[PDB]
């Protein structure tokens, strides 16, 4: 019996939240707090552990970006600090290769990252690799084919629709067909064989219009889009839908959650958040 | 954030 | 009847009001919004026009710093655009000098600009001119004896008491008498033949001495000061006073406007915003 979890976000604040919604019996749980509030964090299970990765802690206290990686053992309900990166990554995107951790460009203060690092939860240690063709936040990290597939995002200066790919075996970037729409802060994950892009913002208005990528087709089509639009969705994929959570619509905080259905190509509204919040990070144990 | 109070 | 003007600011995002504020009959007039919500903007009156200069757009899922003139005309209840300036320029300062508007230093990303340039209306262009000594951003601007002074701010690094002044004719900047408390996101006027320096950020807490400047004495010595403490405050002057709109005080972003009155050196309470906020445009037709 699996679950998925949402960690942090943000709502006037970062947050705390690590809550874990059940799919089949449509519960939520309210598990321990994070130990720093932060938005823009991303989410991972590897090893039926729960990481946090990054995030940005917008407190009245003030700012700071984080390059914390905590962990969360759903066992002792209980979060400990790993590793951290050797770099903080806000708006970061993620994504696991044979149980090592991608994370993918984010920004620290006025730098946008194209730095990438792998975390070894054997080792408990970070390193990092090949840097990335484009500078990228507000990216959307997916894993198919054994490979790393880093979607749209912020360079610093524009929004991007760019994607590009990466070799572990080969340690390189290479770029891919670019998106229908330029898209940062969007939710990307697989699906079948497709690399999906749902919501985000394109510097100007927040998106509902969903793509999904086709490695055989090399093209991006267009699919239905969602009901809400939201940028800083939270993603993920069960039992052969995919669910977005959250995020903004340019006008307040959506604790709405979407799922996605390929057989129909409809959405439906499955439960709602407890509170409504944008930019969290979400795994499936 | 401490001059302005944005984030 | 002249009226004080209020242009965007900043409150959970950056925002787009344009409103005004009668100080004979305590009136709030709601006006046409900007097109790009700012904050940290700068607004100054040439000519009838009232003119919205920089800032930037602080959105819950982005930043973008804006280059941007915009262009009020009150009898039209209209914006529209003027032609851009070289850079953006985020916590920029402004000051007009025989109907010429005069854009210094402010922030870009990680540029903290020491570039300043020079818009002609007649022309609808912006020309550089000689560049500061010193990197300001979050800096106050006044012009006093057909001569700009650039006071406090802040450099990348330090936040700054130092002043410096520009020389139109001969085109090069020179130091002068620095503060005695060190001054970024102050407000900035000249009431009578004095540069006042109202509030601001030293590094520790948010300000309300203010301290005056006399180009006879060629010092600085502090007033009455304000009853909140603010940084990132509007200021203007009006018929013989000094009025301070908005800010933040570290905990709370103010709806207070304070008036100085030289001939008591107290200030007083006059009226609130609709609305807390910091970092507004304000200026005077
Ligand atoms: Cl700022
Ligand atoms: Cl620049
Ligand atoms: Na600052
Ligand atoms: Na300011």
């Amino acid at each position: 019996g699996r679950l998925i979890y949402t960690a942090g976000g943000y709502f006037r604040q970062s947050l705390s939240y690590l809550e874990a919604y059940n799919p089949s019996d449509g519960t939520w749980l309210r598990l321990a707090d994070l130990q720093v509030p932060r938005s823009g964090l991303a989410g991972c299970v590897v090893g039926g552990l729960l990481y946090a990765v990054g995030g940005r802690n917008n407190s009245p206290d003030g700012n700071t970006d984080s390059s914390a990686l905590d962990c969360y053992n759903p066992m002792t309900n209980q979060w400990s600090p790993c590793a951290p990166m050797s770099v903080p990554r806000n708006r970061i995107g993620v994504g696991v290769i044979d149980g090592h951790i991608y994370a993918v460009g984010g920004s620290h203060g006025c730098i946008h990252h194209n730095s990438v690092e792998r975390y070894e939860p054997e080792r408990d240690e970070w390193h990092l690799v090949a840097p990335m063709l484009t500078r990228r936040i507000g990216v959307g990290v997916a894993v198919l084919n054994r490979l790393l597939y880093a979607v749209g995002g912020f360079d610093g200066t524009n929004r991007l629709n760019s994607a590009e790919c990466y070799y572990p075996e080969r340690n390189e970037w290479r770029m891919i067909t670019a998106m229908n729409t330029i898209r940062s802060g969007a939710g990307v994950c697989v699906l079948h064989n497709c690399i999906y892009a749902a919501g985000g913002y394109d510097g100007q208005d927040q998106l509902n219009s969903v793509e999904r990528y086709d490695v055989e087709t090399e093209t991006w089509t267009f699919v239905a889009p969602m009901k809400h639009r939201r940028s800083a969705l939270g993603i993920t994929v069960h039992q052969g839908r995919i669910y977005v959570l959250g995020g903004y619509d340019g006008h307040t905080f959506l604790d709405s959650v979407e799922c996605y259905d390929p057989d129909t190509d409809t959405w439906s509204e499955v439960t709602r958040m407890t509170s409504g919040r944008s930019g969290v990070g979400v795994a499936v144990t | 954030d401490e001059e302005t109070g944005e984030f």
